């Protein structure tokens, strides 16, 4: 089936003909199968699109499956998914490519406008101590004979050298040691903000599936049909089971009808919607441009894609012997080198290697501007009560 | 009066920043207003109260950021008209007169800073067909910055009064 | 390495213009307490060198600490985007091998549309140039 | 030079710890999951695997009996009792408990 990066058609393959037409992964595998099996080969196209999938009523397997088990293809060298019901009407060959249900979520952006932004290099229990810490001076001050003196810890909070000085007794000297203490800290968050300016590493959201199955302000979905659906359902772990109770319970429907709507909704929604779909394909999708999405996690469970023959054919024991032995040679990881990393739209960690930041925004800055004219108002507030004390 | 009229020429503003996709595509100039966003062949349309959703939410409170940042300039020539009623106690009110005219530019000057905050994070979206080469602010809106130090020279010498 | 716009990089222009339009609402503020005077002691209260004249403990005392709580923020943020800025400028260093164009993409890099230099790079089993001729195959 | 070749597993397993994080090591995952259950649970395994292997249930070659058990471990595997009994020899029988491995706290600012 024409399937990315497994078997594509060419950019000259109406200039090409025969085999040559197409391109990718299993286009090179099914080289290779014929390299070491020794067989001329036809790639042939699924008729109904289908993967294989036996009728309700007629009970007739339709696709790839209705292609081997009806006999109209000699072998299926394709994406297929070993299921138990496949297992017994044809011979999978062992599993070349291991994978399963991944996570595909928005790759992170850097978006922190406004007050929050401001308080982060000195963590918000600090700006709660070091206030705690700061009440402690005031009756210090008042212990030499409060309300005066209280803005000259403030006069002695960073700078603005203070006019009311107990000149030489301790409130001398425990007066410059709180002046001493604070001095070290105001140095110590610009060191702070400016190795926070410096790296700018972009942490990442969400590790598990355990994580989505308690958060709800990221939505995540699957397609609207497939095994995936059936899997969640299937799940007897609580875990997926409320993420299946979740998805279910989400509305609107964050089931979506193709692949692509739902990588266009984990964008559209700008990362407020992950998506859930196979590791090599979530590995693929990351490699295709604008590659803003990205895939965490491992795979929820343990899949495969296997070669296919009808079931009662020899063929598939030697090809069995080919598959493993193209495993061990590492054609199979050097292939998928070549279909996902260099045949991608993404050098992964190339942009990995581009990232080299500059001048600094204003929207760090303007949430602290709702405490200034927070005072303005306070600047009102305590000057009319004035009026009421003349 | 100064100050007020070009509080309503930022209210009155038509261009607010080019908007340049002259992409060798071809040639657009766009010509957005503080509002509504007029463009060049010559078309004028909305383009108003733009995404995401809390963004909005500062647009709520930028509109009434404006409201109440021209009905405070109001205040600042009913009181000084009552001075002409009695120049024709008298210090506590036009004192009371530059009190409002004061709290309009502060207010205003965040009214001005939102929608900043509004157009640098809008752009930051690369806006949904129109991100432009431009952002060449106004050209109101730094006339407009001239109406707040036009209150602040109104401000300083009817204090200035109420000090004789 | 240029003059004045040189200088005025790590804060960007409008927020010079920002800063200091606030800094002109300060100066009113200032005179609410009772103006030409006390706006010199905005600028001692600006960054540093503390002001001789002060409102002891009124709202003008708050305001006016509160405004130059808000300012030592910025030169520790010039500063550490300064800062920001030379340490990534000196971590720039000139390319030194095709190993760092092999694993870089900033620079593009190419050869002749024909001849044994291209043919090299394809014959090149060294895993270095052919992902350069991999990335050239796919630039 | 000298050999970082350990002769058995649990040697290399103390090197690490011996090393203190100056001699890392390499061994199969679910195995490098077990030793991370298995207390004082100071190491731990990072990144993926390497390579794709698997362990299969295996029959003398022209046994019939293989392949209903080749129909039992796909099963076992759709049923997912493989996993749940993988929590269960990882996590509800190792040493260290599976929501431990969410205690190793983040990046946070200025201890």
């Amino acid at each position: 089936i024409l399937e990315s990066p497994y078997v594509m058609m060419k950019k000259n393959h109406e200039m090409l003909e025969g085999n040559e037409r197409y391109e990718g992964y299993c286009v090179d595998l099914a080289a290779e199968i014929a390299k070491h099996c020794g067989f001329k080969y036809k790639l042939t196209i699924v008729g109904d699109g289908k993967y294989g999938a036996r009728d309700a009523d007629t009970k007739i397997w339709n696709g790839m499956v209705g292609e081997l088990v009806y006999g109209k293809a000699d072998i299926a060298i394709a994406p297929l998914t070993i299921t138990l019901v496949r297992e017994e009407v044809i011979d999978f060959s062992k599993p070349f490519m291991s994978l399963g249900i991944s996570i595909m979520i928005k790759k992170p952006q850097k978006s922190k406008p406004g007050v929050f932004s401001f308080l982060d290099p000195l963590a918000y229990e600090i700006w709660m101590c070091i206030v705690f810490a700061y009440i402690g001076v005031s009756v210090v001050l008042f212990l030499v004979s409060i309300f005066n003196s209280l803005w000259f810890s403030l006069g002695a909070f960073m700078q603005q050298g203070c006019d009311i000085s107990p000149r030489s007794l301790s409130g001398r000297i425990v007066g410059g040691v709180w002046w001493f203490f604070t001095l070290i800290i105001i140095s110590s968050y610009t060191a702070n903000l400016a190795a926070f300016l410096t790296v700018e590493r972009m942490v990442s959201p969400i590790e598990s599936a355990e994580d989505l199955s308690k958060q709800t302000e990221i939505a995540y979905g699957t397609l609207d049909s497939g095994s995936t659906k059936e899997f969640f359902r299937r799940s007897k772990i609580a875990v997926f089971d409320k993420m299946w109770t979740y998805m279910r319970s989400a509305e609107p429907s964050v089931f979506v009808r193709t692949t692509a709507e739902g990588v266009a909704r984990v964008r559209k929604s700008k990362g407020k919607y992950a998506y859930l779909l196979e590791s090599t394909m979530n590995e693929y999708i990351e490699q295709r441009k604008p590659c803003d999405t990205m895939k965490v996690g491992g795979n929820l469970d343990s899949k495969g894609y296997g070669i296919a023959t009808p079931k009662g054919s020899s063929l598939g024991t030697p090809v069995n012997l080919a598959v493993l032995k193209l495993s061990e040679q590492g054609v199979l990881d050097k292939l998928k080198n070549k279909w996902w990393y260099d045949k991608g739209e993404c050098g992964a960690k190339d942009s990995g290697s581009k990232e080299k930041t500059s001048a600094l925004s204003l929207s760090n800055v303007a949430g602290v501007f709702y405490i200034l004219v927070g005072g303005l108002g306070l600047a009102m507030l305590v000057a009319l009560i004035e009026f009421c004390y003349k | 009066l100064l100050a007020l009229l070009f509080a309503t020429t930022a209210f009155l503003t038509t261009y607010w920043c080019q908007g340049t996709q002259r992409v060798p595509f071809q040639l657009r100039r766009f010509h957005t207003g503080i509002w509504y966003s007029c463009e060049e062949g010559e078309k004028c349309r909305s383009f108003i109260d733009l995404a995401p959703a809390s963004e909005k939410g500062v647009l709520w409170l930028s509109v009434v950021s404006e409201v109440l940042y021209i009905l405070l300039l109001v205040v600042g020539f009913s009181l000084m008209c009552l001075e002409l009623l009695h120049s024709s106690d008298g210090l506590k009110l036009n004192a009371f007169a530059a009190v409002f005219t004061v709290l309009s530019g502060l207010l205003g000057m965040v009214a001005h800073m939102m929608y900043t905050q509004v157009f640098q994070v809008t752009v930051s979206l690369g806006p949904e067909d129109w991100r432009p080469h431009s952002w060449d602010y106004g050209w109101s809106f730094c006339l407009a910055w001239g109406s707040f130090t036009c209150c602040m020279a109104a401000s300083v010498t009817t204090l200035n009064s109420y000090t004789k």
